[PDB]
RNA sequence: GCGCAAGACGGACCAGAGCGAAAGCAUUUGCCAAGAAUGUUUUCAUUAAUCAAGAACGAAAGUCGGAGGUUCGAAGACGAUCAGAUACCGUCGUAGUUCCGACCAUAAACGAUGCCGACCGGCGAUGCGGCGGCGUUAUUCCCAUGACCCGCCGGGCAGCUUCCGGGAAACCAAAGUCUUUGGGUUCCGGGGGGAGUAUGGUUGCAAAGCUGAAACUUAAAGGAAUUUGGCGAAGGGCACCACC
């Protein structure tokens, strides 16, 4: 790796429909703070609301398809 | 067998036929 | 295995006098030791750059060709060796329900500099036009081939090298190419598309050197 | 590396070449001549399968390497160009440029122009595989 | 039977066109018959402009655009869902697919 | 990244556009020869239409003799796949693919629709040639030419629509003017299989091409369309006797 990456913090702020190939896991758009205006789309399972943070470990992936 | 493959067999068979026809002239 | 970029030293690269920006970069070689020398792996090099970062108040879809000859201490001085255009114009221009006009000379300069235009030109659509084809007829493109060739063939015989880049800068030979082709068939984008050199003379220091002010 | 250059009054400009295909990216670091490279590292440098090598993943991890390496050399800015298999294969570029290009984008460097050097052909060369093409 | 008007392709007075090639595939189709999808795209895909933006040194600087043709046969086209079997009645509609966005 | 050498090909422009009897034809330019349509108050006066015998051209593959062989690639050599896989797939690779000279005359050579000629509705367009007209442009005046716009005529590739009409229907402005049955003319089919097979003739270096039966066996083989049917077909939904 020769490198450490800080674990980033970041708020979902819409949820879009759910996806997977059973179905097990939503997608949602996850906004940082760091700069207001940062605002990505990733994968996520579970019970997910509007309003609640997640923890990333790796910051700089965007969202999958059923594939 | 289609009709193509059914010439194509046709055709050997009547090679075969035409050889041991002038092998016993 | 020693680290290979201890002996590597920046050079600077110069542009000629005849465009505003003089510096383009900074380039690298080896040391001199033994059969290899350092001016010797800048002799050969071929510099792909913009118009844009070349000039100030121009256009951005045009690239030159630029090639170092000699080097007197730390500076490649460069010269000219060919103008190209940017793909993304040249994927951009072409459409459906229009037509293309090429041309292709070899045509040598007053000097001993032998150049190859090529050049490429659209349809216009009028403003009150109702059909979609936009299509002409045949001796329409071989006339304003003709009235291409004979613009290209005129305007560069009676000048140098120094005059033709600088008549490259703007689109002036594409402009008395589309006002030429008026009264045949209307011309929307007219532009060079690419040039090349075939013939290299014998190499002069006073010529470069003049070249660069 | 080193050299009588500042870093406050200028920036050094160098060209990458990114070679995207569907099976592995090239993420190439050459100077402004693009005669003489910095550093070359390859997706399949990061991974052990090769079936991550098609993967963003891996040409992140050699972007971010590359640009590490030039940036601790003392390349700050890059020259993009593009580059698919090209030739009568393919003319869409690979999963892993855009990946590649952000990672670039995100190390700290500087970006400068972009264009595409796909080679196209002028209808050259017979394609490989029969009339029928490939069957599955 | 007789399915279509035309026979899947747009030759009327020719009787022979030049061979292309599939792009999934290799199969050799002719040119007039093949599926064409002239695709329009850029460098960066939707978010990732903010961020050459924000990286790149010239303000204001245009982005550029990709330009391919692509060249399907039908079983490689009708895989892909780039095009979709319709019914008896709604055959006979040559107007192109709307476009929104 | 800079150059060299060889062979092949002509992308985007390229369209239900053009030419050609058909097979077919796409880098710029030069030379030779031919042709359709348009224009004509020119020329001859029925020279016309279809065609046994015969004649020209005729994709790719195949054969003989050369020069050349970049890529692709029958046969062959392997690696996986699989119960078997000398198949789909992947890597090499001989003939062949390219050019010349001599052969054969075969294609779903298909618009699966012979050629000539008369009649029989409408509409938007396209390519060519000719005719007429408000306007804009080749910078401001006039005329002719090209480039747009508005219409007409003739030939053609087509398209939309119609309860002319026809058909078993799919459909066709010809596949209409057909029992209210006759415009001229060439070729060609009498249920299916045997069979495009055997012999004979002819042609070809060869492979094969043309001509082409019979005994015997069979009550069906087929064309169009309708309704649940099954799709390892597509598009939308549902179920803890399904999954997460
Ligand atoms: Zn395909």
């Amino acid at each position: 790796t020769s490198r450490v990456q800080p674990i980033k913090l970041a708020r979902v702020t819409k949820v879009l429909g759910r996806t997977g190939s059973q179905g097990q896991c939503t997608q949602v758009r996850v906004e940082f703070m760091d700069d207001t205006s940062r605002s990505i789309i990733r994968n996520v399972k579970g019970p997910v609301r509007e309003g609640d943070v997640l923890t990333l470990l790796e910051s700089e992936r965007e969202a999958r398809r059923l594939r | 067998m289609r009709a193509k493959w059914r010439k194509k067999r046709m055709r050997r068979l009547k090679r075969k036929r035409r050889k041991m026809r002038q092998r016993s002239k | 295995v020693v680290d290979p970029f201890s002996k590597k030293d920046w050079y600077d690269v110069k542009a000629p006098a005849m465009f505003n920006i003089r510096n383009i970069g900074k380039t690298l070689v080896t040391r001199t030791q033994g059969t290899k020398i350092a001016s010797d792996g800048l002799k050969g090099r071929v510099f792909e750059v913009s118009l844009a970062d070349l000039q100030n108040d121009e256009v951005a879809f045009r690239k030159f060709k630029l090639i170092t000859e000699d080097v007197q201490g730390k500076n490649c001085l460069t010269n000219f060796h060919g103008m190209d255009l940017t793909r993304d114009k040249m994927c951009s221009m072409v459409k459906k329900w229009q037509t293309m006009i090429e041309a292709h000379v070899d045509v040598k300069t007053t000097d001993g500099y032998l150049l190859r235009l090529f050049c490429v030109g659209f349809t216009k659509k009028r403003n009150n036009q109702i059909r979609k084809t936009s299509y002409a007829q045949h001796q329409q493109v071989r006339q304003i081939r003709k009235k291409m060739m004979e613009i290209m063939t005129r305007e560069v015989q009676t000048n140098d090298l120094k005059e033709v880049v600088n008549k490259l800068i703007p689109d002036s030979i594409g402009k008395d190419i589309e006002k030429a082709c008026q009264s045949i068939y209307p011309l929307h984008d007219v532009f060079v598309r690419k040039v090349k050199m075939l013939k290299k003379p014998k190499f002069e220091l006073g010529k470069l050197m003049e070249l660069h002010g | 590396s080193l050299g009588p250059q500042v870093a406050e009054g200028e920036n050094v400009f160098g060209v990458c070449h990114i070679f995207a295909s569907f099976n592995d990216t090239f993420v190439h670091v050459t100077d402004l001549s693009g005669k003489e490279t910095i550093c070359r590292v390859t997706g399949g440098m990061k991974v052990k399968a090769d079936r991550d090598e098609s993967s963003p993943y891996a040409a992140m991890l050699a972007a971010q390497d590359v640009a590490q390496r030039c940036k601790e050399l003392g390349i700050t800015a890059l020259h993009i160009k593009l580059r698919a298999t090209g030739g009568n294969r393919t003319k869409t570029p690979g999963p892993g440029a855009q990946s590649a290009l952000r990672a670039l984008a995100r190390s700290g460097m500087k970006i400068g122009r972009i264009e595409d050097v796909t080679p196209i052909p002028s209808d050259s060369t017979r394609r490989k595989g029969g009339r029928r093409g490939r069957r599955l | 039977t007789k399915k279509r008007r035309n026979n899947g392709r747009a030759k009327k007075g020719r009787g022979h066109v030049q061979p292309i090639r599939c792009t999934n595939c290799a199969c050799c189709v002719p040119k007039d018959k093949a599926i064409k999808k002239f695709v329009i795209r850029n460098i960066v895909e939707a978010a990732a402009v903010r961020d050459i933006s924000e990286v790149s040194v010239f303000d204001a600087y245009v982005l550029p655009k990709l330009y391919v043709k692509l060249h399907y046969c039908v079983s490689c086209a009708i895989h892909s869902k780039v095009v979709r079997n319709r019914s008896r009645e709604a055959r006979k509609d040559r107007t192109p697919p709307p476009r929104f966005r």
